[PDB]
């Protein structure tokens, strides 16, 4: 069926060039363009541009005039096209999630979106993160603190513990990197009782740290 | 060219209508958080197919509604329409529930980060309804007005409450001096602010 299937998460450095790719199939591709969108985290959508899938022609927005290559790589059967958007002389403002989406009619409603992807720009290098603990119904948990990249996974008694708990979503720092919480309730009576241990995992680091609180 | 309000909520079996200035071919979205939009109703009041019925738009001359009958549970998202390359900032949809008072809870800075270097203090705001809290941070009375972040959970889809974290983060030398730290937070259930200390 119809699909729009992007590529991973990409990080960036200040002033580097990165490449998101869509490739597109179960559809009469010729026939639709290609539009890109992006999404700073807490804002709107905003328009990129989009590509002509024939003439492989495509067009932006001024702010992106000079820095932004919107491109086209048809399959020989034409089953499936793959359409990369190329950012070069990346800045902070470029973090985002980017979308392809697909033009249904010729008055730009978007019925088929790509899952999007996460282009992070940022100075900073992969970085496993520290787990310091949120000591003591009653309220505990684990402070996650500078890792690098996203994301991280935290579970407690190995997933042997999830009512009650609150994973926090990440915060960026002066620093430059991530910190984010996982908190959890429970009866001021069970502690003496009950063992209590954060889980993380931060697998592009290869860090899988157990904590206890 | 703007959409009105900014904030949504709303029970289940309820009516609903998102209104937007706007002029042309003009569609609407949803979107979930963390994910990609969803077309509505395309071409002012044309319902999408394999969107239920319960998801109508209409031209309000100048300006387009988006309805919802018989709100349901998963309508919760953020709307937006959009005119060729134009977004309006969009509309967050939540579900009313009784308001809830935020438990609160205060964390020290663990002495195995202070060995660090830096000191980081926690305000937790647990399981509170509306949305909207304010926290500050009181310290021998000084009001701290810089070098703190907040982070939100979503509405939670068992009991529809939110969770909120505001960390403050010092020195391990600038912790050492003052000895005694407080989080203040106001929120809709409580009717005068309320402090944790250590
Ligand atoms: C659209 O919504 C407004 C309120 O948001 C309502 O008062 C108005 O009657 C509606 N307009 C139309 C087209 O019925």
């Amino acid at each position: 069926q119809v699909h729009l299937s992007q590529s991973g998460a990409a990080v960036t450095k200040p002033g580097a060039s990165v490449r998101v790719s869509c490739e597109a199939s179960g559809y009469k591709i010729s026939d639709h363009f290609i539009h890109w969108w992006r999404q700073a985290p807490g804002q709107g959508l905003q328009w990129v541009g989009w590509i002509n899938p024939k003439t492989g022609q495509p067009n932006n927005a001024r702010q992106f005039q000079g820095r932004v290559s919107l491109t086209r790589q048809a399959s020989w059967d034409f089953d499936t096209y793959s359409f990369y958007m190329d950012l070069k002389a990346v800045r902070s403002d470029d973090t985002a999630i980017y979308f392809c989406a697909r033009q249904r009619s010729d008055f730009w409603d978007f019925d088929v979106w790509g899952s999007g992807t996460q282009v992070t720009v940022s100075s900073a290098s992969t970085k496993g993160p520290s787990v310091f603990p949120l000591a003591p119904t009653a309220a505990l948990g684990c402070l996650v603190k500078d890792y690098f990249p996203e994301p991280v996974t935290v579970s407690w008694n190995s997933g042997a513990l999830t009512s009650g708990v609150h994973t926090f979503p990440a915060v960026l720092q002066s620093s430059g990197l991530y910190s984010l919480s996982s908190v959890v309730t429970v009866p001021s009576s069970s502690l003496g009782t009950q063992t209590y241990i954060c889980n993380v995992n931060h697998k592009p680091s290869n860090t899988k740290v157990d904590k206890r609180v | 060219m703007t959409q009105s309000p900014s904030s949504l909520s709303a029970r289940v079996g309820d009516t609903v209508t998102i209104t937007c200035q706007a002029n042309g071919y003009l569609n609407w979205y949803q979107q979930r958080r963390g994910k990609a939009p969803k077309l509505l109703i395309y071409d002012g009041s044309k319902l999408e197919r394999g969107v239920p019925a319960r998801f109508s738009g209409r031209r309000w001359g100048q300006e387009y509604n988006l309805t919802i009958n018989n709100l349901q549970p998963e309508d919760v998202a953020t709307y937006f329409c959009q005119v060729y390359e134009f977004i309006v900032p969009g509309t967050r949809l939540d579900l009313k529930r009784t308001v809830a008072a935020p438990s609160v809870f205060i964390f020290p800075p663990s002495d195995e980060q202070l060995k660090s270097g830096t000191a980081s203090v926690v305000c937790l705001l647990n399981n509170f309804y509306p949305r909207e809290a304010k926290v500050q941070w009181k310290v021998d009375n000084a009001l701290q007005s810089g070098n703190s972040q907040e982070s939100v959970t979503e509405q939670d889809s068992k009991d529809s409450t939110y969770s909120l974290s505001s960390t403050l983060t010092l020195s391990k030398a600038d912790y050492e001096k003052h000895k005694v730290y407080a989080c203040e937070v106001t929120h809709q259930g409580l009717s005068s602010p309320v402090t944790k200390s250590f």
